[PDB]
């Protein structure tokens, strides 16, 4: 069959690229030293590094390391400092949020103090990383779309961790730091407040997540289809339209009656991805503070389905018949 | 015989069709082996609610 | 009404079947053999759905519910009011999806490009068929499929998830969720980078691929390239679909007990003291 | 008449004999095997 | 039936022969695997049979 | 919590506000994507009577690098072809077109190319982006099979020549083109093949798109050390047109 | 009123005819279905009851 | 003279004549059907 | 009414014929299926009940 | 004269004649079938 | 009725015959399966019940 | 004459004759089968 | 006259004769098999 | 009849023969499998019934 352009047939290697520069002097903070990976060269680029080391990055790294070490050492101490038992129960341990009886006051170290300290460190680290991603775009002379799309997810992060506990007046409304405990928190939160399926904003966030996954599948397939016309060089196609863009647009116009441009599809992708955490945070912020039962809300607003048939196994079969006796 | 008229009257890919025939019998062979993983271990269910 | 560059591409040929019998356009849409089949199947399915809605006693979009038969009917046919309409609509939907994929194949052949898009659509078709065909076939009844209702196809998901006590402990569910999240993050980053490169601050020149490569190497220390990102996104979406199908198909016919108990192999290894 | 392979009537008539001789022998062997199996355990 | 030799005027003989052999081999495979039936039909097993 | 009127509460207000915002956002997104290809035309080249429900957007300006000027969209079509050898098969709209001469030589159908600028694409330094491997210092093969020196087999099993060079992308360290030296029987000079349409084996390189007789009419580059966007388009599309026009069986229904 | 014919100097008849046909069929189907969702005008159930 | 579709005045008149001719027949058939239905099962 | 033939100066038969061919079969199939879903006009259960 | 499809008047008249000839036969067969069905199981 | 032969001046017979054959075979298969899906007309089950 | 396919009048008539002959043979076979089926197990 | 495949008339007649000759033998063998099967186990 | 030979002036014999063979083999396999999937018409066990 024809070449499908999933793996590269032959690789070439030249002198390492150090990066572009301007009067802002990005070179003064970049590291020296690069590597090449032939295993990754089958899919993408082979050069590894260098990286830019500012102050926001160092602060974020140190503070996130502190949070990681606090959580890990608390989990280790909870098991008796036994390394085999620490390894055995790794997925089951956690650092629990404070008890409901303490409200918004600072709890003791045994019942949530370390949780608050680690949460403060994690918040500082995340904000430092966001500031770094803004500063890099400001110094290379580019737009700030990356910072906005990160802020989109930071919004849901903050809603799940900071704003909602303050609105509900308790530090016990946060999420524990664990693998299985956090899934347990998800399920318990869903059960406690009715059914989260009947929250309209959860449905909207699900809609946008599905749309975003569908849109990347479509765009990846489309770009790999027209790569024989140099379709992967999107910027030059935007500045000077070629046949690849025309064919890509005509495919979708003949398929579903409307199409896009080489620059407009990226706007669609940006918005579908960004709209998910925003709707999710808006929906989460209204739970408990405004609505306490979502199934009752749906019933009162008349979009809860009704069933006619009966309940129970004895209405459909027999216990002996099920066993085959 | 006289020959196999394989001088200039036979510019042929003698294997092309058979490769397709063998490929055809390939996907129909792996389907049986895939459905074999689960059918011998049958399962029965008991209904406790509306359809 | 054509685009200013469309006329030279509107040539004849590239049909799998039909020749010039169905080789024309209706507005922007392209018609063929599979376009005719798609139109027939989709119209029949929609009209049957609205007939069932009329016979149910409600036209509310939120409350229309067409449900599969009872488990006692097995793999046979049910009365059209007690769940047979669901089977007919399922057949129509399968036909329409296959016809849509083959029409995409024909359009790709006519335009002279690759066949990646129909291959990607085949994975979603596979997931749907696993949901409505393969799992009910293995379990032994057509009543294991989800109903055709906007708000009634979520109660089925809830009850099926709670049939195993804690569905979050399914490892394939974990893999699929991770793939979904990674795909969303990658799409956001790709869109943001392209838009920022093409839209600089006012009074500044546009940028190129070298600028993007430098940015991500400064940001995280590695850049995948303008060609590897599309491969990565396509692979992530396909993997998400495949592992969703695997997670749903292993829940019923292979595992029967609760999902948390599956980890007893790790919890009871002989190596532990 | 028409020939899309590049042979004449004599060539096809000569090449058919070998095919018919093989087919008619492979089948006799199959008939003997089937008769032996039927003698072993009948299935009608 | 007297003029059945003209199929070779339409079809290439060797391409036909190779595909025919492949098809026959696959057909024989299945019939022997289906005849691995635990009734009066499986004979490979003779250890847990009548020794 | 209480309700403003009836069953209307804060959640309903948020939902309706989101409805309005989403409607406006959909309008903006659809309008932003109409900067190329408008206004619509009929099959005779005239402006159509129907133009849709979305009006055209306003103008935006791009400031290009290397002193190449500015681009304002939406505007006139500068990539439009002038004289196309095509024929209508019907008196109205909605029916295909028929090639007049040789579609592969006339650049119509799947062999169509766009009238791009006749200048090479530049990297950050202002050098041509795609350069032959014999003029790039410090570049070498690090993995895979080296195609240089191997014979080239066409789509019908004919050997036309040997691979003599590779054209690489220095900025991104990726191979773009493979150069071919033709035998005197099959033509003269050298031709380029894009990397996306070849299959490198241990002993040969195969190009399945076109046959042996179609290799002499591949468009040639004017300069031996660089290639322009227009030439790349014509070369690359000529190679794509063979998937349909290289044989009569590739155009008729497969059934 | 005597100048209502000037609507075809604004709208192309080819598109108008298709849109009108689709609209008319959809409206007729919707009305015929709405009559069947009641009990007084459902002719199938009335035929069943009168026999 | 305004014209977006490229038609002439006489062409528009000739088109509208037949359009109204068809519309009146459609309306007459609908009226007869409505009268028969009302005679069968009234609604007013 | 006597000038209805002018519709063929507006529409090409090659598209109208296929549209009508799809529409008529869709109508017939739906109507037969709608009849099959009732109790008074289902001719398959009627034969079983009558015998 | 208005003609979007390129046909003349006589061609359109002939085409309409054949189309009406087909339509009348279709309608007659449908009417006979409906009469038989009504005699078998009335719905009024 | 006597001028129905003009349909072949509109449609290509080569592309119509294949579609007609596919349609006819699919319709026949659908009707046979629909008959098989009932109880009164399932000729595979009357053979077993009679004997 | 009008032709979108390239055939002439005589060729179209000749093709239609054989097509109708085949249609009649198919219809006769179907009628015989339906009569036998109705005699075996009558619907209606 | 009409030839979409380039075949002449006499060649088509000979080809059809051979095809019918094969079809009749296939049908006869199938009929014999069906009669034997019905004798062994009737389905009516 | 009598003039049915003209089908070979419309269809290419090679593709016709290939499609006919594929269709016939698939139909025979489907019918044999459908017979095998029943109770009254499974010949492997009926011998054991009369054994
Ligand atoms: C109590 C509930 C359980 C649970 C029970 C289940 C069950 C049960 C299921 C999963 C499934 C999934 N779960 Mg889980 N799951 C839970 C909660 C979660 C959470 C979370 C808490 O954050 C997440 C992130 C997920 C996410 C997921 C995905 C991994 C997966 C979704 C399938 C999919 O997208 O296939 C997408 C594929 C498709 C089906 C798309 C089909 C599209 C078709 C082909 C085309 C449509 C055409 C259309 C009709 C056209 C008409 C439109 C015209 C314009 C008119 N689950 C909880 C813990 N989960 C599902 C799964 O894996 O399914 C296989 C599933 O059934
Ligand atoms: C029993 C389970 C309940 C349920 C309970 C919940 C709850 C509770 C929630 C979700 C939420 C979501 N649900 Mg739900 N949900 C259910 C069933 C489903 C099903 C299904 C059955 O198929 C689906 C498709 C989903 C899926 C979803 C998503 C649509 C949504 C997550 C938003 C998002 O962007 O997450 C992506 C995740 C994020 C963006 C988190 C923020 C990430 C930050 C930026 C991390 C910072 C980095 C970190 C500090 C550093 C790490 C270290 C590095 C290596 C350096 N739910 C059932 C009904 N669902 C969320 C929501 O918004 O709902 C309204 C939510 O809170
Ligand atoms: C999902 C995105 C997250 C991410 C990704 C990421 N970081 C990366 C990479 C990736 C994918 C690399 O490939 C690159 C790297 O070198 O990986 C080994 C790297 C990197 N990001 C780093 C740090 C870093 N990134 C951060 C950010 C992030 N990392 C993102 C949040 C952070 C945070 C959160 O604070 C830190 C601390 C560096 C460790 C490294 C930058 C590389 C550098 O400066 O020098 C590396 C080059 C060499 C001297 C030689 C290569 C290194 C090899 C490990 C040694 C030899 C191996 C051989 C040459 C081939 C390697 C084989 C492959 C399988 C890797
Ligand atoms: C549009 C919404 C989507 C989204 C977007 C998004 N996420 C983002 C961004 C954007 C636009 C960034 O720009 C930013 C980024 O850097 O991307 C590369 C990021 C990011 N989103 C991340 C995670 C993440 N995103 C998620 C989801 C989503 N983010 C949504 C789907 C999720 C979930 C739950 O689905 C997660 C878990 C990070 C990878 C990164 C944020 C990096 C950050 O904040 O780092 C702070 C630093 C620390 C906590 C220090 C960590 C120290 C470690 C202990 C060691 C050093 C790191 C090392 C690389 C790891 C270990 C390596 C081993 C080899 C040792
Ligand atoms: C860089 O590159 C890229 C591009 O480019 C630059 C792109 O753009 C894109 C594309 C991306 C976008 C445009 C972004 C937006 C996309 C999304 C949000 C994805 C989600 C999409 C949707 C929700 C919309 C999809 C809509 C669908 C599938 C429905 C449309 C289909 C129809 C209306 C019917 C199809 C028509 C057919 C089959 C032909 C008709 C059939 C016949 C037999 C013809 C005979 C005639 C008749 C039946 C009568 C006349 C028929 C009519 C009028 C048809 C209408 C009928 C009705 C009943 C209404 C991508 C990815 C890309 O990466
Ligand atoms: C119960 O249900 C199931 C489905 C399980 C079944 O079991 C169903 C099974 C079927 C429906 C089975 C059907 C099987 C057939 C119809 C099989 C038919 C098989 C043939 C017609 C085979 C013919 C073989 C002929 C051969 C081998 C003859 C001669 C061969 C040679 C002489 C070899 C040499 C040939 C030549 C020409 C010389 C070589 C010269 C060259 C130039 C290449
Ligand atoms: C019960 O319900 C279900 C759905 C389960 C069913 O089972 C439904 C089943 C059906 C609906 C089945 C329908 C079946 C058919 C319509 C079957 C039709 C079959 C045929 C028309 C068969 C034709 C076979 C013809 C054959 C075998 C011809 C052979 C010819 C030759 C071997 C001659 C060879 C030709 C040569 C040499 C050419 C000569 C060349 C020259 C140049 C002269
Ligand atoms: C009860 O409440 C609910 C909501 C349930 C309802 O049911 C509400 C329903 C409504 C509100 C319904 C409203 C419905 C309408 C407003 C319907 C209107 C319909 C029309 C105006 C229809 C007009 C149709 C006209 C036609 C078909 C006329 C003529 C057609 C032709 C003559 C075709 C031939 C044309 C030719 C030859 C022109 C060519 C001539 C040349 C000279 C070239
Ligand atoms: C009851 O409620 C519900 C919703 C359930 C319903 O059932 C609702 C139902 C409806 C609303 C139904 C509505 C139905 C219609 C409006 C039906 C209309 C049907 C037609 C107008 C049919 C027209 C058929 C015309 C035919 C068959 C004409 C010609 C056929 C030919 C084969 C002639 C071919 C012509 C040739 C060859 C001309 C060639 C001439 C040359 C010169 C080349
Ligand atoms: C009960 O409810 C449900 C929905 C379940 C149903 O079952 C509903 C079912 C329907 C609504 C079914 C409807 C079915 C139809 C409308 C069927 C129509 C069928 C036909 C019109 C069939 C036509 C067949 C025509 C044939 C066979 C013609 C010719 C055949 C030939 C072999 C002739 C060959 C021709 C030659 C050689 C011409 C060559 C001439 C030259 C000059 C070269
Ligand atoms: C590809 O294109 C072309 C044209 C080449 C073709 O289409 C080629 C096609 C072929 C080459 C086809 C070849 C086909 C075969 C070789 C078929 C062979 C078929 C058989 C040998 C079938 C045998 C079936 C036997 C059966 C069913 C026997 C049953 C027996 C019993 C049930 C026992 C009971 C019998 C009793 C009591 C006796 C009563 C019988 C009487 C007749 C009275
Ligand atoms: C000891 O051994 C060594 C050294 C090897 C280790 O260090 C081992 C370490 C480990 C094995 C570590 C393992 C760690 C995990 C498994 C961690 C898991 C973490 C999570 C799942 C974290 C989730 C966090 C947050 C969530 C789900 C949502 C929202 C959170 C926040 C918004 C947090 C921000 C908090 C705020 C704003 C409150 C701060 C309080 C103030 C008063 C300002
Ligand atoms: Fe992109």
């Amino acid at each position: 069959p024809e070449y499908q352009n999933i793996f590269t047939q032959v690789q070439v290697q030249g002198p390492a690229e150090l990066g572009v520069d301007n009067e802002n002097n990005l070179t003064e903070e970049r590291t020296t030293g690069t590597g090449f990976s032939q295993l990754i060269g089958w899919i993408g680029n082979a050069q590894l590094g260098p990286i830019y080391l500012g102050w926001f990055g160092i602060i974020s790294l140190v503070t996130g390391t502190l949070w990681f070490n606090i959580v890990g050492f608390n989990m280790l101490s909870q098991v008796g400092y036994s390394i085999p038992e620490f390894i055995r129960q790794l997925f089951w341990l956690a650092l629990e949020p404070p008890s409901p009886e303490y409200g918004l006051r600072m709890p003791p170290l045994d019942d949530g103090g370390w949780f608050i300290i680690a949460s403060f460190f994690l918040l500082v680290s995340v904000i430092s990383w966001w500031l770094r991603t803004y500063q890099l775009a400001e110094m290379h002379k580019m737009g700030k779309h990356v910072a906005w799309a990160f802020a989109a997810a930071i919004w849901l992060f903050l809603v799940l961790g900071l704003f909602r506990p303050i609105l509900m007046g308790s530090w016990s409304e946060a999420v524990p730091y664990g693998i299985f405990p956090h899934l347990d928190w998800t399920t318990a939160f869903s059960i406690r407040y009715g059914n989260l399926y009947y929250n309209p904003f959860h449905a909207l966030s699900i809609v946008f997540l599905y749309g975003s996954v569908l849109l990347f599948a479509m765009h990846g397939a489309t770009i790999l289809a027209v790569t024989r016309f140099g379709g992967d060089r999107e910027l030059e196609q935007i500045y000077d339209r070629g046949t690849a863009s025309e064919r890509a647009g005509l495919f979708w116009r003949w398929t579903m009656g409307f199409n896009a441009t080489m620059e407009g599809i990226h706007r669609w992708a940006w918005w579908f991805a960004v709209l998910t955490p925003i709707t999710g945070g808006i929906g989460i912020l209204l739970t408990g503070t405004v609505v306490d039962n979502w199934f009752l809300w749906a019933v009162e607003h008349n979009f809860a389905p009704d069933y006619t048939q009966d309940y129970g196994y004895e209405a459909y079969t027999t216990y002996d018949g099920f066993l085959g006796r | 015989k006289w020959f196999d008229e394989w001088n200039s009257k036979n510019p042929t890919d003698i294997y092309k069709p058979a490769i397709v025939v063998g490929v055809a019998g390939g996907a129909v062979f792996a389907a049986a082996l895939l459905v074999s993983m689960g059918q011998p271990l049958a399962t029965d269910s008991m209904q406790t609610g509306p359809r | 009404a054509l685009l200013s560059f469309e006329r030279k591409y509107r040539v004849r040929g590239g049909t799998l079947i039909g020749g010039d019998l169905f080789d024309f356009w209706v507005g922007p849409f392209y018609v063929g053999f599979f376009g005719v089949t798609t139109a027939f199947f989709a119209l029949l399915g929609t009209i049957l759905i609205f007939w069932g809605a009329s016979q149910q006693g409600t036209f509310n979009p939120w409350l229309i519910n067409i449900a599969p038969p009872d488990l006692s009917y097995g793999l046979g046919m049910a009365p059209l009011m007690e769940g047979g309409l669901w089977q007919i609509i399922t057949i129509c939907a399968i036909g329409a999806f296959v016809s849509w994929a083959l029409r995409e194949v024909e359009i790709c052949r006519k335009l002279g490009m690759g066949y990646h898009v129909p291959f990607a659509f085949s994975v979603a078709i596979f997931a749907y068929v696993t949901l409505v065909v393969f799992r009910p076939l293995l379990m032994g009844a057509w009543g294991h499929g989800f109903p055709y209702g906007i708000w009634s196809h979520l109660d089925w998901v809830s009850n099926t998830g709670y049939a195993y006590l804690h569905f979050h402990y399914n490892p394939a569910h974990m893999l699929a969720v991770t793939f979904f999240f990674t795909t969303t993050l990658a799409l956001a980053l790709h869109g943001a980078l392209v838009l920022s490169a093409a839209n600089p601050p006012k009074g500044e020149e546009v940028k190129g691929p070298d600028n993007e490569d430098t940015f991500f190497r400064d940001f995280i220390g590695y850049s995948i390239g303008t060609l590897g990102i599309h491969r990565v996104g396509l692979l992530l979406a396909l993997n998400a679909g495949f592992w969703s199908a695997v997670c749903i198909i292993i829940s019923g016919p292979v595992w029967t007990k609760g999902w948390p108990e599956w980890w007893n192999w790790w919890l009871e290894m002989p190596i532990w003291p | 008449d028409l020939s899309f392979t590049g042979l004449t009537d004599e060539q096809a008539q000569e090449l058919h004999s070998v095919y018919m001789s093989g087919l008619w022998l492979f089948s006799a062997v199959a008939v003997v095997a089937h008769l032996a199996t039927f003698i072993w355990r009948p299935w009608f | 039936m007297s003029k059945f030799y003209k199929i070779w005027l339409i079809f290439d003989p060797r391409r036909v022969f190779v595909a025919q052999g492949v098809f026959l081999f696959l057909l024989a495979a299945m019939i022997h695997l289906v005849l691995l039936s635990t009734e009066h039909f499986n004979w490979f097993e003779l250890a847990a049979a009548n020794a | 919590e209480e309700t403003f009127f009836g069953n209307f509460d804060l959640a309903s207000l948020s939902l309706w506000l989101f409805y309005g915002f989403f409607a406006l956002l959909i309008y903006y997104l659809q309008t932003e994507n109409m900067r190329e290809g408008y206004p619509l035309e009929d099959e005779d080249g005239n402006t159509a009577a129907n133009q849709g429900p979305f009006p055209l957007p306003k103008e935006k300006t791009f400031k290009l690098q290397h002193g190449r000027g500015e681009l304002t969209l939406p505007g006139e079509d500068v990539q439009r072809r002038d004289n196309l050898a095509l024929r209508k098969t019907a008196h109205g709209n909605g029916f295909p077109m028929e090639p007049t001469g040789d579609p592969m030589l006339d650049g119509v159908g799947p062999a169509s190319w766009s009238k791009r600028r006749d200048v090479p694409e530049l990297d950050a330094h202002g050098h041509p982006k795609i350069v032959p491997m014999s003029a790039a210092e410090g570049f070498g093969v690090s993995a895979g099979t080296d195609p240089r020196g191997l014979p080239v087999m066409a789509g019908d099993g004919e050997i036309v020549g040997l691979v003599s060079d590779m054209w690489i992308d220095e900025a991104e360290q990726l191979v773009r083109y493979l150069e071919l030296e033709l035998d005197p029987e099959w033509g003269d000079g050298k031709r380029l093949v894009q990397r996306q349409m070849v299959r490198i084996k241990s002993d040969r390189v195969k190009v399945r798109s076109i046959y042996g007789k179609h290799f002499k009419n591949v468009p040639k580059t004017k300069s031996p050390n660089q290639v322009t966007l227009l030439e790349e388009d014509k070369i690359m599309a000529y190679y794509a047109g063979g998937t349909l026009y290289a044989d009569e069986s590739r155009l008729e229904p497969q059934l």
